[PDB]
């Protein structure tokens, strides 16, 4: 019934609806519309992998590489686990 | 040898979208 607005995307959502949006340029979060008379939203990274090292957002199942602190290649995969978690092997 | 590296970046925020 009540709506939340994304003025940057020109979109709107009803209470209880969830959508993805960028955050701080390169991150991604999942937002839910609460409403509460102010178009209030709650947004979370808990289902995403926002890796500061690579300044890239990954979805569950996405893979990427990066280095450790001694020149070794790490293979990373986004697992989520309700904790914005990922796992790398060195 | 090397075990798995576990990393996390978990956060939440709220914001109003009507003034």
């Amino acid at each position: 019934a009540e709506k939340c607005f994304d003025h940057a995307a020109g979109t709107s959502y009803v209470v209880g609806e969830t959508w993805e949006k960028p955050y701080q340029g390169w991150m991604m979060v999942d937002c839910t519309c609460l409403g509460e008379g102010s178009g209030r939203i709650t947004c979370t990274s808990r289902n995403r992998c926002n890796d500061q090292d690579t300044r890239t957002s990954y979805r569950i199942g996405d893979t990427w590489s990066k280095k450790d602190n001694r020149g070794n290649l790490l293979q990373c995969i986004c697992t989520g686990n309700g904790r914005g978690e990922w796992k790398c092997e060195r | 040898k090397n075990g798995p590296i576990i990393q996390n970046n978990k956060f939440e925020y709220k914001e109003d979208t009507i003034k």
